[PDB]
RNA sequence: UAUAUGUCAGCGUGU
């Protein structure tokens, strides 16, 4: 389904992309896997821990 | 050989919309299309100058983590709107706008206050919204030219007259570019085949023009050169 | 010229302060230190260099030393002051001295997760790669025709 | 600069008494206002006493030596002033 | 909002106080960003009333944990609503679905 | 300041650890630009310096790379990787051509080619090879190219369609001067901004030129092909 | 360095 959901949009269903590095410009040598992951900031401040 | 380098022309610009624009570099040798791709690309990325919100003064609002009686929108999310503001300064360097609407309605960045040397470049980007017939809002809004992203923490280090209570501090990103992309592809000239050329590809604000942004990122790197130039 | 006038200069951080407090740290170590100290190398003494931001940033290489993972980890510094306990830091406690683990004599000091994972990929072969069976110089013209 | 301590250790050969003699130079160096044996390349009193204790220059024996000249020709003059 | 979810956010963020839930339906006769008044059906309207539920949300206000509580309305004025809709976004919710 | 002004480098420090070996610093930098100067350097040092380089050879009694010569120690794979280290300097014309003879006992030297004007060699104690029989002679013909970047043998064999001559080796051609290039990237501090950057250069050359002088040379190439835009 | 006035419980976080 997941495959399936990726074909429906203009994405390769390996979930893998090509990506080139920014500060040189040369493109990785293998695909690396990209994606929007939920991220959660935790409360732990390193300016409340100094 | 020695001398055979072709020096790369703005060939064509297309403006395939009002901030989504791409430009051409023809002809170019063979490995300096890319060289000269990623050379613009971080630079026009970070050092491209523009103009940003910085202050805000609204009548009846002391600070940001309050509320205004008839807009439906916060006062940190009203500044968070005025934080996306395209507007283009010709030579103040630094503009004082003045708002003013009343009635029920999307207030947008239409309703500033005609000046002579801004320009809004999104006349329909909405601020606020006020939802009563009575309710009225004014502001005074800060436009200054800067470059990159100066958050208001480092602006506090100022300490002339400190602040009035009730102007608001926003966070500018001066930079008017947000996305860059360049490819190279055969290109034909005469009969030579081992040529390049280079498009870029450049999604902006509206703010500033793909050529005069190529143009200021090319004196920059060449500025940036001339110490190599002479090694000494 | 007085110690109200450097506590004044200090407080409102000017630029020779700056300057004072590079010339002070040049060669001073401190001590860093986890809060469980199990064993002897759970407190190192380490050359500073002053950055930005507001976290301290340590080798990679002593983190197994340390029995630390940066998944919030905190540590504690502590500034030697006599001469004698700053040449103890600098040749007894200092991170170079403890290569072998006082327990057993294996090292500790070992790459762990990325450094492995680099040098086994550059190091491999490929049985039809792009530029198989050349002849070259040196080690220099293979960098260069990597790059 | 000062990486390692290995060879000042091996020309000492304790690594206890080692940091005691470097104390000791350090403190002559700071307090004493001596001058060091070593070109003073910006170093710290500990490093500059460290790096001429590499090369020989400054063991106990040395230093004890110099203590005991100075202590006589301090003791010499005295006399020679008292007198 | 999360991209990818498990179905139990609107039932997780209804369910606890955060959020402002409309006791009676009806149409959004005022909105602010500090109070909401609706205009209930006839239906729910009780005899001798007025007819209308005011729900005043709280903003900027210090939680147990030293952290923030605002709401903010999730709907506009005219816009019909019904009994168990939400009417304001609590902390960490977007739009009834709890927002981490 | 302004926002057309920028930072620029007043710590170039240059540092010659060997005649064809260099170190330079620049410092300061504004945050991220040594990445851009030093990717740029890089790349058009390594793949875009004219120079000249043997592109071709022929030695009597050979007729592949896979052959053997009697009396040379140096197999003639190995007589190709030393004729690839040779440094040439050609003033005349893009394409020379120059011949080896010798006969002996011992190593046989850059000096024993035959001396030509324009031709001129960095590197005279170059050994190319070594005799072992008296009774033993070696003679080739180097063939000498100008070009720009490095140029694999197998794109030039991939485009010669010369119905491949006889006993003419292909050799890689090191048409630019640099041997080696490295650069770092640093963090260095101006009155309270510690975030700049600061740019080392780790560079070795085959000798035709100073290490300077190519970055010199890379950076005149650089403004030439920008001037276009420059205003 | 001596500054304005810190002690016990309960709860929680990381090894
Ligand atoms: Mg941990």
């Amino acid at each position: 389904e997941i495959k399936e959901l990726l074909k429906l949009g203009d994405l390769p269903t390996s979930g893998q992309i090509r990506l080139y590095d920014g500060r040189t410009g040369e493109q990785f040598e293998r695909p690396v896997t990209v994606g929007y992951m939920y991220m959660l900031k935790l409360n732990h401040l390193v300016d409340d821990k100094m | 050989s020695v001398t055979e380098f072709l020096k790369p022309r703005l060939v064509d610009i297309e403006q395939v919309s009002s901030t989504h624009a791409k430009v051409t570099l023809e002809p170019l040798e063979r490995g300096f299309g890319h060289t000269l791709g990623n050379a613009l690309r971080r630079i026009l990325l970070s050092s491209m100058p523009g103009c940003a919100v910085t202050e805000v003064e609204i009548d009846g609002v002391l600070h940001e983590y309050s509320t205004k009686e008839g807009v439906q929108e916060d006062i940190l999310e009203i500044l968070l709107n005025l934080k996306g503001l395209a507007v283009r300064v010709q030579g103040k360097d630094e503009v004082i706008l003045t708002l003013n609407k009343s009635g029920i309605g999307p207030v947008t960045a239409a309703d500033i206050t005609h000046d002579g040397d801004v320009e809004i470049v999104k006349p329909q980007h909405v601020i606020c919204h006020l939802t009563d017939e009575n309710a009225s809002i004014s502001m005074r809004i800060k436009v200054q030219r800067g470059r990159g992203y100066v958050p208001a923490s480092t602006r506090i280090h100022s300490e002339e007259d400190e602040r009035p209570i009730g102007r608001l501090l926003v966070d500018a990103c001066y930079s008017p570019v947000e996305r860059i992309a360049y490819n190279v592809e055969a290109a034909r000239v005469e009969q030579r085949t081992d040529l390049d050329k280079l498009v870029i590809e450049m999604e902006t604000n509206g703010t500033i023009d793909p050529e005069e942004a190529i143009r200021r990122a090319a004196t920059i790197l060449a500025e940036q050169l001339e110490a190599f130039v002479d090694l000494r | 010229t007085t110690i109200k006038a450097a506590k004044k200069m200090v407080e409102r951080e000017e630029a020779v302060v700056w300057d004072i407090l590079d010339e002070v740290i040049r060669e001073h170590p401190v001590l860093l230190n986890r809060a469980p100290t199990l064993h002897r190398l759970g407190i190192q003494a380490f050359e500073p260099v002053l950055i930005e931001g507001k976290a301290i940033q340590l080798h990679p290489l002593v983190c197994a030393a340390y029995n630390a993972d940066f998944d919030g980890d905190q540590m504690a510094v502590h500034v030697p002051l006599t001469l004698e306990a700053q040449l103890e830091a600098r040749a007894l406690m200092m991170s170079t001295n403890n290569i072998l683990s006082p327990a057993n004599g294996e090292p500790i000091i070992v790459p762990s997760q990325d450094v492995v994972l680099g040098l086994y990929y550059m190091t491999r072969d490929c049985v039809n790669a792009k530029g198989e069976g050349m002849v070259l110089t040196g080690p220099k013209e293979a960098e260069r025709l990597y790059r | 600069a000062r990486v390692t301590v290995q060879d000042a250790v091996e020309k000492i050969g304790n690594r206890f008494d080692l940091v005691l003699v470097a104390a000791r130079r350090a403190r002559q160096m700071q307090v004493g206002g001596k001058d060091p044996l070593v070109p003073e390349e910006n170093d710290k009193t500990t490093v500059i006493a460290l790096r001429e204790i590499e090369e020989g220059l400054i063991n106990n024996q040395i230093l004890d030596v110099r203590e005991r000249q100075e202590q006589q020709e301090q003791e010499a003059a005295e006399l020679q002033a008292v007198t | 909002k999360p991209l990818v979810g498990t179905g139990m956010e609107r039932a997780v963020a209804v369910d606890s106080g955060v959020t402002a839930v409309a006791k009676r339906g009806g149409v959004v006769q005022y909105v602010d960003a500090s109070r909401i008044v609706i205009k209930v059906n006839e239906d729910e309207m009780y005899p001798g009333e007025a007819g209308i539920d005011i729900y005043n949300l709280t903003k900027y206000t210090r939680s147990n944990q030293n952290t923030c509580i605002n709401q903010m309305p999730c709907v506009s004025l005219g816009e019909p609503v019904e009994r168990g809709d939400v009417l304001a976004d609590g902390p960490s919710t977007d739009l009834g679905e709890l927002a981490l």
